């Protein structure tokens, strides 16, 4: 997961 | 209906923006206005640079500009310990319209678990409904935000949403909301992170509105  | 809070949500997000002093504003993500001068936004997006006091902060809404010294801001947590989402008094915002009797109860959260959502959003500032498979929470959630020079934190949040679908750079800020009509979809959170066709909204209830 990547912060968006 | 899932549109009909989708409207107001979209109603009540702006686009939110970093810049020096006399600089270029950095658009960032969306921030969610929920009631009179106080909104909803990943703390993300500023916290982890340097001097983030000096900066102004911009709100986009709708093309028209409202900025501020980041330490005119009042910041006010959602809970104990590190959350991303915070709450964000920014006093030159126009009041926004209440929406957080709209937010999920506390209570309530079971009846939004394994049911489809919808993630509310923008990529700066163009409209945008992504569906998101049945739901669940994972109690500890951990995601990895690359700072502007490039380099990496990785954040945990408790409570989070978890839902498969696909999302863009931009889209953090935005709400989910669920299709459950039997709580009359309501909001349950705030996107922070997505990846491996995965989105992860950090879950936001009503009572957490008690902290002002
Ligand atoms: C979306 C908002 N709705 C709201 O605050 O509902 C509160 C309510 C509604 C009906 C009966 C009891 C309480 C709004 O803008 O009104």
């Amino acid at each position: 997961l990547a912060a968006q | 209906s899932t549109l009909e809070i989708a409207g107001l949500v979209r109603k009540n997000l702006v686009q939110f923006g970093v810049g020096e002093k006399n600089g270029s504003v950095r658009w960032v993500m969306n921030a969610l206005g929920v009631k009179d001068d106080w909104l909803l936004v990943p703390s993300h997006a500023y916290k982890f640079e340097k001097d983030y006091e000096m900066m102004e902060f911009y709100f986009n809404r709708g093309g028209t500009y409202y900025s501020i010294s980041a330490g005119n801001v009042v910041i006010q947590s959602l809970d104990v310990g590190f959350q991303d989402v915070v709450l964000m008094k920014v006093p030159t915002i126009p009041k926004f319209r209440d929406i957080t009797q709209h937010f999920i109860k506390k209570g309530d959260v079971p009846r939004a678990l394994n049911r489809l959502a919808t993630l509310v959003t923008t990529v700066n500032g163009t409209p945008m409904l992504i569906s998101e498979g049945p739901l669940k929470m994972e109690e500890k959630a951990t995601y990895v935000h690359k700072k502007n020079d490039g380099t990496t934190v990785d954040l945990t949040v408790d409570q989070a949403w978890r839902g498969k679908g696909e999302g863009l750079p931009g889209m953090c800020g935005g709400a989910l909301v669920s299709s459950n009509q039997s709580i009359q979809n309501a909001i349950l959170g705030i996107h922070v992170a997505g990846g491996n066709s995965i989105l992860v909204a950090k879950l936001v209830t009503q009572e957490m509105f008690q902290n002002i």
